[PDB]
C-alpha cells in the first residue's frame, strides 16, 4: 500500500522533482524516534484485549440502549461482531501507526464502511461512542499514565505521537460518519 | 509499494494476526542502516544531469547503426527521449534506494518490462549496457562509503536480473 | 515454526521473488538485539524450579476449593500434574524467547488453547492468574537489564492476549 | 433459527426435491410431543425470578473470590449483571422449549461461546456449575411429568455439552 | 429458516416474554388439525406435473402473446423455463403449507425476483395470470371438488387450509408484484 | 438407499453435530405409522400375478397398434418381457413401501428414467397408463383401511409425477 | 447410505424375493423398542464431553507413552486431533444405532483409516486401549449405572441394546485393526 | 447460437488468442459448401404447407386411439395444434440448414426436450416417427442434388437422434 | 491431442527429418477419401442410439448372468451406467475414425479403465462381449448392408474404411483386456 | 456470440419469415469475396505490435498531456495498461471484422466501458485519439499502401472491406463516447 | 500439437458432442489449400542449407559489435550455434508449414519464448531481423504462385508478431 | 519451518533439556558472524541470473546429449523448465543459507522430487552436472575470486561460510540422487 517513505514520492513525482533535502529534515526525525515509536507501540499491544474490553464495556456502561431486548446489539453474535468491529479496527490503527501513515484505513477497511452498516442497520451514535472513547484510552495507553501498568521507558517528551494517533482517530471517526 | 514493513503488515494479513518480534527488529535495522543510506542520494540527484551523458553514449558506443528507419534512433528526437528515458531509470534508483523494498522496482519498472519495449521494437540489451557501465563505476573509499555502494550496486543489479 | 526470518522467506515465496533488503536489515537486528536476548535464558532455567512454588501456589491461594470431586484439584496427583504443566509453560517462553517469532506460542501453545480444556474442564483462569503475578515481577536494574526484560514481559503476555 | 423443520425443508432444498414422507411425520411427532412439551414453560417463567438466586448465589458458594480487583466480581454491579446474564440463559432454554431445534441454542447462545468470555476473562466453570445443579433439580411425578422433564434436561445438557 | 413454531418465539423474544399459556390454544389447535394439513398435502404432491401442465396449458389458453413468434417466451427453452419457474414455486408453496408459514418464499426464491425478471424482460401480466390461475386450481385441489379425482378422506370442514394457502399466494402475488 | 432416518443422519453430517430432537420423534412415527403400514403388502405380494394381467393388458387395450416391426410390441417376448418389466414395477412399490423413503424409486426406479427407453425407443405413457389404471383402483374399506392406502396412492403417484 | 430397513432390501433383490411376512417379526420387534433406543440414545448425548474427557484421561492413566516428549501424541494439536478422532467415531458410532445398522462406518469414516494413521503413524495399541475403554464406558451409559447419572426411564430388560452396541464396537475395534 | 464459426472464436477465447488457421479454413469449407446447401430450402419453404399433411397424418396413421379424454387428440383443436408444432419443426430445420451448425438444434430445440411433453403429457414418439418417414423420403437425382440431402438427412436426424 | 497428421509429425522430429514427399502419398491419399469417410460417419451418427440399444439387448440374449438378481449388472442405475459406459466410447470411436488416429482413447478414456472396473467389479466377459458384438454390428454399419437402412452413397470400394474401425476396435478391446 | 450469419435469422424469426431466396444475394456475394477478407486479415495480423506502438507513440507525439507527471498516463503500469488497452480491442476488431458483425465489442469488452474507465478516471479525448490514429492506420493497413510493407494479393477493388471495418471503428468510437 | 482439425476435436470435446458440419468442411478447404500448400517446402529444403548465410550474416551486417566478452558472439562456436539456431527455425517454419496450425509455433517455439534468451542473455530483435529480411523476399510469379507465398509470410510473420 | 536457532530446540526437548549455557558458544559464535554471512549472500543475489545461464551454457558445454533432436532436454519449452528448475532451488539454497539450516529443501522442493523426474524422463546424469557445476560456481562467487566481479567486504577468513554452502550442495546432490 502506502507509506510515510511513499507519499513523500507520491508528490515528488506529481512535480517531477527530487526527493532528497528539501523535506529530509523531517525524514531523519521522522527516524530519529522511530525507537520512541517502538516505545508508544508495544504498549498498544500489551493490552488489546483489555482495550476491547474497557470500549465495550463503557459502550453498555453509558449506554443501555443497544442492550435494550429487540435492539441493534443486544445478541452475543453481535457482541462477537463488535468484539471484530473493534479488534480490527485496532489491529488497524497499529498498522497506520507503524506505517506512520493514514494510507491504510479507507482503502483497506473502510470500503464504503457506514454504507454497509446502514445496510447492517448499526446506529452512528453507538460507533462514535465506540471510537471517542477508543481514542482516549489509547492516547492514555500510549503514555504511561494507567493504572499501574507502568512500563519502563526512557523518559522524556513524546506528544508528537499523542498527536499522531490522535489523527488517525479523527481520519476513522470521520470517515465513519 | 513494497518495502519490507509493507510486507510484514501483509505477513500479519496472511498469519491475520498480532505485531510479533517478526517486526519489531526490521525496523530497528533500517535505525542502522538506512541511516547509512541516505547520504549517497544527494550526489545522485547531483550526477543526475551527468550520469545519462556517460551511459546513454557509451550505449551510442555501444550501438551505433541507427541511422536507417524502421529502426529505434532514427532520428535526434529519438535520441533526447532516449536521455528521457534514461532519466527516470537512475530517477526510479534513487526511489528504491529511499524505500529499501523492491515495489518501485517491481511495480513501477518490472511489471511492463518483458513485452513493452518487444512491442515498441526497443532492446534491453542497451537498457542493461548502460547499467553494465555503471556496475563497478562507483568508489566505496572515495565516491562514498563502502557500507552502501555495494547494495546500491546490488539495488540497480537485481534490476538487471530483473531485466535479464 | 515461525520466525522473524522465516516470515521473509515465506514473503519471498508469496512474491515468489528474490531475497532484496526485505531481508537484509532483519537479521542485522538480530545481530545487535538477539545478543541482547539471550543472557535472561539461565536464569530462566536457574529459576525454573522455584517459579513454579510461588506461580501455582498463589493460584492455589486464588483457586482453592479444589477439595470437591468432579472439580480439577480433588486429589494432589491433579496438583503435581499442574506442576508438570506450568514447568512446560516457562519451557516454551524460554523457547519463544530465543527463537523471537511466535511459532513455538502459536502452534505449540496456542494451537490447542480456546477449547483443550473447555473440554477438559479447567479453567484458564489460573492460567493467566500465575502469569499475573509474573507481569512486573522482574527487576530492570536488578534482575536483568532494560533491554530484554520488558520484551521478555511482552512475551509472555502476548501470550495471555492469546490466552484472553 | 434451527427447528426440526427447518432441517427437512433444507434437505428439500439440498435435495432440490418434493416433499416427500421424510416430513410428513416428523410434524405427527410434534402433534403428540410438542403438546407434551409445553406445559413446563409456565412455571419456567414462573420460577424465573427464583431460579437465579438459588443458582447464581450456589455458584457465588462455588466462586467466592471475587473481591479482588482483576477479577470479575470486584464490584456488586458485577454481581446484578450476573442476575441479568442468567436471566436470558433460562430464557434461551424457554425458547429453544418451544421451538424444539437447537438454533436458539446454536446460533444464540454457542455461536460466540468458546472465545467470547475467554477475551472478556471470565470462567465458563460458573456457568457450567450453575446449570450443574439444575441437573436433576427437577421431580418427574411432582414438579412436572416424566414425559418432558428428561428432555428438559437433555436440552440445557446439550446446552452444557455445547459450552464443554 | 422459520416455523409458526418459530415465530411465535420471534415475537416472544421481543417482548422477552413468555411461550406458554397465552398463544397456546392455537397451539394445540395448530396440531389438532395436523392429520388434515397431511390430507391436504398428499392431494398437492398428487397431480403437480398435471397443476404445472393445467397452468401452463392454461396460459396458452387466454393468452396468444407469450407464443407470439419474437415475443417473450415462445421458445421451448422458455416453456422448459416456466417448466422450472411454475414447478419450483410450487414446491415452494408446498413447503410454507408444510411448515405452516411464511417465512420460506422471499428469503428463498423471490430475493430480488422480479427485478431479475425485468433483466430477463418478462411481462408480470403473465406471471399474474400464472399465480391466479395456480391459485384457483391449488383451491380446487386441497378438496376433493375435481372431476373425478376423489380421493378418501375424512369428511368435514377444512375451510382453514384454504385461507392458509391462498395467504400464501397473495403473499407471492403482491411479491411478484 | 434413503429412507426418512438416511436423510437425518446425513443431516446430522450436514450439521457435523449430534443427534437431538430433529431425530427423537421421526422414529416415533414410525411406531405409529410404519405399522399402520406394513399390513398391505402381504396381498401385494399375493396380487402380485394378476395385477400385471389387468394392467399391462389394459395397456394392451390402450396400445394395440404394436404388429408392425421397428416398434416394440413386434412379437411376442416383447410382450412377455413387458411382464417382466412390471413384474418389479410393482416389486419395487413393495420396497419403497415398507423403507417409507423415495430411496428405491429415486436410486432404483428414477435414475435411469428420462432417457433409458427414450433411447431404447420406448413409451412411459403406457408406463404410467397401467399405473393410472391403479390409481382409484384400491378399497379403503373393503381391500385394505384408509390409513395407508392413500399413502400406497402417494407412493406410486409421486412414482408417475417422477415418470412425468 | 443403508439402514435396517434397507439391507432387508438388498438381501431380498439379491434373491428377487418378497420383503413381507418372513422377516416381519424381526421388523415390528424392531419398532417395538424403538423408544427403548431413544431411552438409550438420549443418554449417549447426554455427557459427549464427559465421554471423550474420560476416554483421554484414562489414556493417560495407564498409557503415559503417548504423552512422553518426542511421542506420538504428546501435544495439545495431537490432543485436540484425538479430541476429534475420538468425537467424530462418537458421532458416528451414535449414527449406526439411530440407524439400527452398521452401514454407516467403513464407508464414512474407515475410508482406509489406519492406513492412513500408519501414514500418520498412529501406533495402534493406543487405538485399541482408546476404543476399548471407550466401549466399555457406553456400555456402562447406555444403562443406568452410572455414578450418579440416574435418569427416569421406564423400567425393564435392554441387553439387546447392549448386544447392539458393542457389535458396532468390535467391527470399528476389528476395521481399525 | 452455435455455428462453425462461432465455435472457432470460443475456441479463441479458451485460447485467448489470435485468430490462427484454425479459423482460416473452416470459412474456405463454407465457400464450397454453405454455396452447395441453400438451395434446398426454397423447397423446404415450398413444401411446408404440405409436408405436415403427410407427416403429422401419418403419425395419426401410427396413433389413432386419440378420441378419448386424458389424452392429447381428445378434441381438432389439439390436431390443428399438432400441426403448429410440426411447423416450426421444419421451419427449425431450415434455420438449422441454413446456419450450419446445431445452436438452433441446441438451444431451440434440445433445449427443454427431454422432460417438457414428459410434464405436458405428450410422447416423442410420434414427433420421431413423423421425421422417421422423412428418412429416406427425399431424391438425391431428382428432388435435390446428392451432395446436400444426406446432409440434410444428417441434420434432422441429429435432432432424433437428440429427441432419443 | 493427436492425429494422422500429427504423428506423422512426432517421427519426423524423433529423426529431425521433414515431413514432406516421402510419406506425401499416404497423405494426399488419406484426403482423397476424406468424402469417403464422411460417406461412413454419417452412417454412424444415424442410429446410435440404436448401436448401444443392440448392443445392450444382445447382451441379454445370450447373456443372463449380468440381470441375475444380486448380479453385477441387474439395476437400471447400472443400465444406465453401461447406457453411459457404451455411448461415451461410441463418441470416443467415432473421434478416433474422425481424426483418423488412435490416440484419443487410452489417453482419454481408458486412463486406467479396467482397473477401476475391478474397483467397480465389472467383469470382463461381459465387456468383451459388448465391444465384440458392437464391433460387429459397426463393421456392419459402415457399409450398406443393413435390414433396410439404406442410404444413399457414391458406390464403389470401401474396405480400407472397415480395416480402419476394426483396428480401432481391437486396441479398445486389448486395452479393456 | 452471433454473426452476419446470425443476424439474418434473429430478423427472420422475428417476422417467423424464411431465410432463404430473398437476402440470398448478399449471402453468397458475402462468400464471394471470404478470401478477399482473408486477404485483408492477414494483413492485420503481421503487425499488431507495430499497429499498437505507432498508435501509443503517434499519441505521445501529439499528446505530451498523459505523460505529464502526475497525470493520467504517464508510469509504464499504465502504458502496460494501454499496451493491454489497445491490443485486446485489435484483438476484438479483428473478431468483428472475421465474424463479419458488430455483436462482439459491446458485449464483449464494452459492458459498461466507459462508466468503469471514468472509474479509473480515463480521460476521453486520449481514447478518441487512440481509437482514430488506429482507424487512420488500420484502413492504411487493409489495402498495400504502407511504407513498403508490400505483401503480394491478387490485384483489384476492395473498397468494401474498408467501409467494413471503418464502421467497427465509428461503432467502438461512439461506444466509448 | 494444435491443427485445425485438433482444435475441432477439442471442440468437440468442449461440447461433448458429435461431430457435425463444423467439422465437415474444414477439411474440405485442405483438400483445395493443403494441395496448394505443400510444393513450398522442397525448395525450402532446397534452401535451407543457404538461407542461413544471408539471414544471419545480415544480422551481422546488423549487429557486429559481439567481440567484447560478456556478449554473445565473443567467439566463433558462438557463431556456427547462431547458424545452428536458425537451422531449426527454418526448419520449425517447415513444420508449421505442413501441419496448418501452430501448434508447432506455440509449443514448440513459442512456449519460451519472451524469458529464455532474456535469462540467456540474447536479443531477439536479430531473431526478428533476419526474418525482417525475409518478409518480402520470395518471388510469387517466380519463387512459387502467389496461393501460398503470403500464407507462408503469414506463418512466419505471426512467428514475429508472437516474437514481439 | 525450521532453523539453526530452531533445532536446537527440537533436540533439548527430545532430552528435556536446557536450551542455554551448553551450545551457547556456537550460538553467539553463530550470530558474530552475521555480517560475514550478509557479506556471502549478498554477492549471490548480485548475478543470479549470470548464475543459471553460466549453469545452463555449461552444460551444453560438455554435454550436447539434452539439446539432441528427440532428446530430453531439447526444446525452449525445456530450457524454461530449466531455467525454473535451476533458479527456483537457487532461491531454495539461498533460503537454506539465510537460515543456516538445511530443513528447507527435502520438505519444500524436494518433496519426492526425483520420482517425479523419473515420471517426467529426466536422465540424472544431467542433474548432478548441473547441481555440481553450480556448487563450483557458487563457491567461486561467495568470495571474491570472480573474473572481476570485485565486491568490497572487510577482509579476513570466511572459509566457514564454503563449508556451509558446500553441506548444503551435497545435501542436495544427494537427495536428487
Amino acid at each position: 500500500m502506502l507509506d510515510a517513505f511513499s507519499r513523500v514520492v507520491v508528490n515528488s513525482d506529481a512535480k517531477a522533482a527530487y526527493v532528497g533535502g528539501s523535506d529530509l529534515q523531517a525524514l531523519k526525525s521522522f527516524i530519529a524516534d522511530g525507537n520512541k515509536r517502538l516505545d508508544a507501540v508495544n504498549s498498544i499491544v500489551s493490552n488489546a484485549s483489555c482495550m476491547v474490553s474497557d470500549a465495550v464495556s463503557g459502550m453498555i456502561c453509558e449506554n443501555p440502549g443497544l442492550i435494550s431486548p429487540g435492539g441493534n446489539c443486544y445478541t452475543n453474535r453481535r457482541m462477537a461482531a463488535c468484539l471484530r468491529d473493534g479488534e480490527i479496527i485496532l489491529r488497524y490503527v497499529s498498522y497506520a501507526l507503524l506505517a506512520g501513515d493514514a494510507s491504510v484505513l479507507e482503502d483497506r477497511c473502510l470500503n464504503g464502511l457506514k454504507e454497509t452498516y446502514i445496510a447492517l442497520g448499526v446506529p452512528t451514535n453507538s460507533s462514535i461512542r465506540a471510537v471517542s472513547i477508543m481514542k482516549a484510552q489509547a492516547v492514555a495507553f500510549i503514555t504511561n499514565t494507567a493504572t499501574e501498568r507502568k512500563m519502563s521507558f526512557a523518559a522524556g517528551d513524546c506528544t508528537s505521537l499523542a498527536s499522531e494517533v490522535a489523527s488517525y482517530f479523527d481520519r476513522v471517526g470521520a470517515a465513519i460518519s | 509499494m513494497k518495502s519490507v514493513i509493507t510486507t510484514v503488515v501483509s505477513a500479519a494479513d496472511a498469519a491475520g494476526r498480532f505485531p510479533s518480534n517478526s517486526d519489531l527488529e526490521s525496523i530497528q535495522g533500517n535505525i542502522q542502516r538506512s541511516a547509512a543510506r541516505l547520504e549517497a542520494a544527494e550526489k545522485l540527484a547531483g550526477n543526475h544531469e551527468a550520469v545519462v551523458k556517460e551511459a546513454g553514449d557509451a550505449c551510442f558506443a555501444k550501438y551505433a547503426y541507427l541511422k536507417n528507419p524502421g529502426e529505434a534512433g532514427e532520428n535526434q528526437e529519438k535520441i533526447n527521449k532516449c536521455y528521457r528515458d534514461v532519466d527516470h531509470y537512475m530517477r526510479l534508483v534513487n526511489y528504491c534506494l529511499v524505500v529499501g523494498g523492491t515495489g518501485p522496482l517491481d511495480e513501477w519498472g518490472i511489471a511492463g518490462a518483458r513485452e513493452v519495449y518487444r512491442t515498441l521494437n526497443l532492446p534491453t540489451s542497451a537498457y542493461v549496457a548502460s547499467i553494465a557501465y555503471t556496475r563497478d563505476r562507483l568508489c566505496v573509499p572515495r565516491d562514498m562509503s563502502a557500507q552502501a555502494g555495494v547494495e546500491f550496486s546490488a539495488y540497480l543489479d537485481y534490476l538487471i536480473n530483473a531485466l535479464s
